[PDB]
RNA sequence: CGAUGUCGGCUCAUCACAUCCUGGGGCUGAAGUAGGUCCCAAGGGUAUGGCUGUUCGCCAUUUAAAGUGGUACGCGAGCUGGGUUUAGAACGUCGUGAGACAGUUCGGUCCCUAUCUGCCGUGGGCGCUGGAGAACUGAGGGGGGCUGCUCCUAGUACGAGAGGACCGGAGUGGACGCAUCACUGGUGUUCGGGUUGUCAUGCCAAUGGCACUGCCCGGUAGCUAAAUGCGGAAGAGAUAAGUGCUGAAAGCAUCUAAGCACGAAACUUGCCCCGAGAUGAGUUCUCCCUGACCCUUUAAGGGUCCUGAAGGAACGUUGAAGACGACGACGUUGAUAGGCCGGGUGUGUAAGCGCAGCGAUGCGUUGAGCUAACCGGUACUAAUGAACCGUGAGGCUUAACCU
RNA sequence: AAUUCCUUGUCGGGUAAGUUCCGACCUGCACGAAUGGCGUAAUGAUGGCCAGGCUGUCUCCACCCGAGACUCAGUGAAAU
RNA sequence: ACACAGGUGGUCAGGUAGAGAAUACCAAGGCGCUUGAGAGAACUCGGGUGAAGGAACUAGGCAAAAUGGUGCCGUAACUUC
RNA sequence: AGGACCGAACCGACUAAUGUUGAAAAAUUAGCGGAUGACUUGUGGCUGGGGGUGAAAGGCCAAUCAAACCGGGAGAUAGCU
């Protein structure tokens, strides 16, 4: 239930090691606005795949 | 599907009128017992002057259960309750001289000829 | 002998005029069209390598089709391995079709068994369940314990413990053949192979006779 | 799938009379008993019908000697020769299970008209 | 496991999802468009699609069965006068999905649902 | 003694052989069936109940058998708390008494979110010497190995009879393990209906919310056992106890000293699964890359421009795959998921209208209406043109060919 | 026997089988008459045994509904 | 010790069903309990259902399951009536 | 009429489960006992430590009871660690 020795800062260090995030490959650009957006999602403008989704 | 602590009605005029099954002979470990098996069982009621008196001990065969048995069609018999036949304790035969209620075909063999000749109906 | 590989159609029942209804699998078993011959001279050991079904031109990358391309075969969706028997030969481009089975009486059925994702003790090796009742605590479907005090101090290999069961490779042997239907590439086998429906099967003949 | 469809549609039998629940049915059933082939007939009423193509079925109901017993027939299977509906009755249910605690006077079933 | 097994748990009970779903409905054919999570969205089509569908049909039947799904006299008005006419001729899906971010709060997956032609 | 929790039970085991059964054999005061004793053999199997807290024991009934032991008389950071073993109380006894009893009887808090080793699963990184996609070989490792009864041989051999075989063959079971939902069923709060109380949609009618899914009656797919298929083997090699052939030492005898043969569920294979991280990193098939230059510490060196392939990853729709990663299908040249059309299944004759009845209600339209996960189709919706990673012919020394 | 160590004393009932229970017997280790003896209707969240109905308590577990466990985002302990 | 599933005396007492201030649903009135979103593994908690058997579980029917209202018929030993 | 019966508020805590670094230094859920009485409750007062109080458990006397708590003798003593 409880530990016996004091794991050291390197263990620490080693189970973190997964622990890392993953950045984005690539952004997308938008077709007619031009901007960049995620992958399959709508661009910040409101757009999406060129034509324009979303009013604002 | 037949085990111990099982209460049965008797198909029989062989004098008992509710038996338990106290063990499913036939095999270590043994949990349940379908029809043409035999099963030791004891005697917990019986009719006034019968060939049996209650409390005996002796064997006795399975001739219906209501989980009922399958045929090689992929059809099942399903019966309203759980009935035996009292055999003797040695030989094996039955005691009484008439059986009650149908049975089925899982039975005929060279063993159980007299229950079948008896039966008023074999499905 | 070689065997052949086919599809899992589904289960159903044949009816004989004795009155007996055979539970049986439909196993479709296409043409399996053989692509690289083995043998001693050049990989040690003597074997065949089918394939069967079709494949999507766009999805099969390029290596596999040149591998295909070299025997002359369209691709198919897999490549499996049949040991050969001594004194059976093949060609490459040879295409053997569920006539292969026309007189056998068993065969063994090897598939990738159905997937029950990470299982308990108790459904996975039988495992017998604590009291429900009579005053337990936490511990009803738990595997109870797993060692001794202090003289084997650590848990033994091989031990039976909770994981992934199924989704691993099982052979059923010896199932009687009912029906071989060469006319649309059926082939009927008794009983319940390991796997879903639309899993690959791979149908051997009977190693123990 | 079309390969299953084919395969029970070209077993099916062709002459397998419309019946329901409540109906009182008669099906004359093979026996085997020795070399020889008898007609062995249960007549009751059918409390269950479970529709599945060629693995259709239905479960038949009678008293006989005192004991109710009842019996579920495949209704493709060679082993049927024969079906006759002798009475129809007149339910409102799928699935006439009620009738196992019934006995007598409690368990009759009107007949159903036109 | 969920062997062939469809419908979304979402944490809640059976009643709550019903519920959640018939004002989620009703508020989507009320504005044409709403924003939601994704899997909600996902398994919202699954019950706004089929009263669209049973919409084309003008029958005092029909707007009963509407109205037993959705507990809205206006909601079955609008689907039978306007959206029933206005998809007559699609062979379903009178939704879409556009996949718009994630939530500041939980960081959910949000997503805006619209009807197809809602221009 | 700055705490090593203890009797019995439940769950889960693992090892030894001084073997309980099955297997092989010698002697028998072994006619046969069935036994006694000893030797070899641990591969598998080795009860359910009545009584007591019981281990032990007695008893009832099976079984081929109900083994003896080790593992802190295994196992409470897995469970129990009946006995024992705190505080309360009483009986018998001892003591004047407080109290005490291997004397009994009633009641009496069992904590811990796992850091490390271990074990069951499942990934990430790098290696395997250019990179990649597949399919394998098998060094090694695991699983599995139990057995009854009936029939034929044959009522034969044996025996005065009663009784009753060895060896060999066939069928059908008990327990265990693997797989599956085609059949029989369970679940199926995502499907349909009956019905009680109340509230809401203006009201009737019809619905919806709440009352454990309000209470039930059924039940699709999926998952399941009680449901139904399959398995333990046959065969080969070398053996244990044992049985031998020929044969001296030792004119005889002798299974052994030389030489040769047989012999068991034990060993190695044969059956199933994992398996080249087998760093000893293996084998086979296929695909991709055939540009110009600078620098100094001149070498498996560093840098710039052009170039980005095969393939992979990421994102999306997802799966009878799944905790999350992983694995599998599909991404417009598309049936991957949702919807839609048709069918199947489940429920059981919807609503509206008309007729009969004062009315509850019945009949017709009507086997109607509704119908999830199923089946066969259908691009209507969502699966983007891209972009990212991975490079640009792959070190040295020998040997055999090639020119 | 709330009391008997030997003891599961012996017999009878109940159960196929009853170290507990009930009814007797008396060889009362070591009951006994207001530190009360023996009964006793009614009463008890009192101790023991048996029977009917009822059941996942069990043979033997299976599925389903939610709240955690698992993943993502935010805050963020403890014994040792 | 907390924006703590605990403790705190008196007053008011609506509708329907109900004997009722029990219980269910509502009015007047007030809240959704200061982390959410997914997924639908083992295992844990609180529940629903179950084939055939019905205490074989266990120290013990512990716990679950079952009975449950009103009117009427009828009701034993024993008893201090 | 009743230390009568069934059963809410109210008082209590018999059994099981959960929780045992808890929502809680003893509670929650499902059952349970009393419920016109030797009942229960609000406000104020009285009984003080070898003392009180006790339908009696050495129970309770401010989360502390085979002699409360606070200050003092006091750095008690400690052949012990």
């Amino acid at each position: 239930a409880v530990q016996q020795n004091k794991p050291t800062r390197s263990k620490r260090g080693m189970r973190r090691s997964h622990d890392a995030l993953t950045a984005v490959t690539s952004l997308s650009v938008d077709k007619t606005s031009g901007e960049k957006h995620l992958r399959h999602h709508i661009t910040a403008d409101g757009y999406y795949r060129g034509r324009k989704v979303i009013a604002k | 599907m037949i085990q111990e602590q099982t209460m049965l009605n008797v198909a029989d005029n062989s004098g008992a009128r509710r038996v338990m099954c106290i063990k499913v002979l036939g095999g270590s470990h043994r949990r349940y017992a379908g029809v043409g098996d035999i099963i030791k069982i004891t005697i917990k009621e019986a009719i006034p002057r019968g060939k049996v008196k209650k409390g005996d001990v002796l064997k006795a065969v399975v001739v219906r259960t209501k989980k009922g048995v399958r045929r090689p069609d992929g059809s099942v018999i399903r019966f309203d309750g759980n009935a035996c036949v009292l055999l003797n304790n040695n030989s094996e035969q039955p005691i009484g001289t008439r059986i009650f209620g149908p049975v089925t075909r899982e039975l005929r063999s060279e063993k159980f000829m007299k229950i079948i000749s008896l039966a008023p109906e074999v499905l | 002998m070689i065997g052949l590989v086919g599809k899992k159609v589904g289960m159903t029942r044949i009816f004989t005029e004795d009155g007996v209804s055979i539970p049986v699998t439909v196993i479709e078993v296409e043409a399996n069209r053989v692509t690289q011959v083995k043998d001693l001279a050049n990989d040690g050991y003597r074997a065949i390598q089918v394939t069967t079904g079709a494949k999507k031109a766009n999805r099969v990358t390029k290596p596999e089709a040149g591998h295909f391309a070299k025997a002359g075969v369209e691709a198919g969706r897999g490549l499996w391995e049949f040991r050969l028997a001594e004194g059976e030969e093949f060609t490459v481009g040879q295409s053997i079709s569920v006539e292969l089975f026309a007189d056998v009486k068993k065969v063994d059925v090897t598939g990738t068994s159905k997937g029950k994702g990470f299982a308990g003790t108790v459904k996975r090796w039988n495992f017998r369940t604590q009291d429900a009742t009579h005053g337990n605590s936490l511990s009803h479907r738990v595997p109870g314990s797993i060692g001794q005090n202090q003289t084997p101090g650590k848990v033994f290999k091989g031990k039976k413990m909770a994981g992934q069961m199924g989704n691993e490779r099982v052979t059923v042997q010896s199932l009687d053949v009912v029906r071989v239907d060469a006319e649309r590439n059926l082939l009927l086998v008794k009983g319940a192979v390991p796997g879903a429906t639309g899993s690959d099967l791979i149908v051997k003949p009977a190693v123990k006779a | 799938s079309n390969i299953i469809k084919q395969l029970e549609q070209e077993q099916m039998k062709q002459d397998v009379p419309s019946f329901r629940p409540g109906d009182t049915v008669e099906v004359k059933v093979w026996v085997v008993e020795g070399s020889k082939k008898r007609l062995q007939a249960f007549e009751g009423v059918v409390i269950a019908i479970r529709n599945r193509g060629l693995h259709s079925a239905f479960t038949v109901r009678k008293i006989s000697n005192g004991e109710g017993v009842e019996r579920v027939f495949q209704t493709h299977s060679p082993v049927v020769d024969s079906i006759s509906v002798k009475r129809r009755g007149a339910v409102r249910k799928a699935k006439l299970y009620y009738l196992r605690e019934r006995t007598g006077k409690a368990a009759r079933i009107k007949e159903r008209l036109n | 496991m969920r062997h062939r097994k469809s419908g979304r748990q979402l944490n809640r009970n059976s009643s709550h999802r019903q519920a959640m779903f018939r004002n989620m409905a009703g508020s989507l054919v009320r504005h044409e468009i709403i924003k939601t999570t994704l899997p909600k969205a996902k398994e919202l089509r699954r019950v706004v699609e089929p009263l669209i569908t049973l919409a084309k049909t003008d029958s005092v039947a029909n707007r009963r069965l509407a109205f037993a799904r959705t507990r809205d006299n206006e909601i079955v008005a609008k689907l039978f006068n306007e959206l029933g006419p206005r998809f007559a001729s699609r062979a379903g899906g009178y939704t879409r999905i556009l996949k718009c971010g994630f939530r500041a709060g939980d960081n959910a997956p949000m997503a805006y649902i619209e009807l197809v032609d809602r221009s």
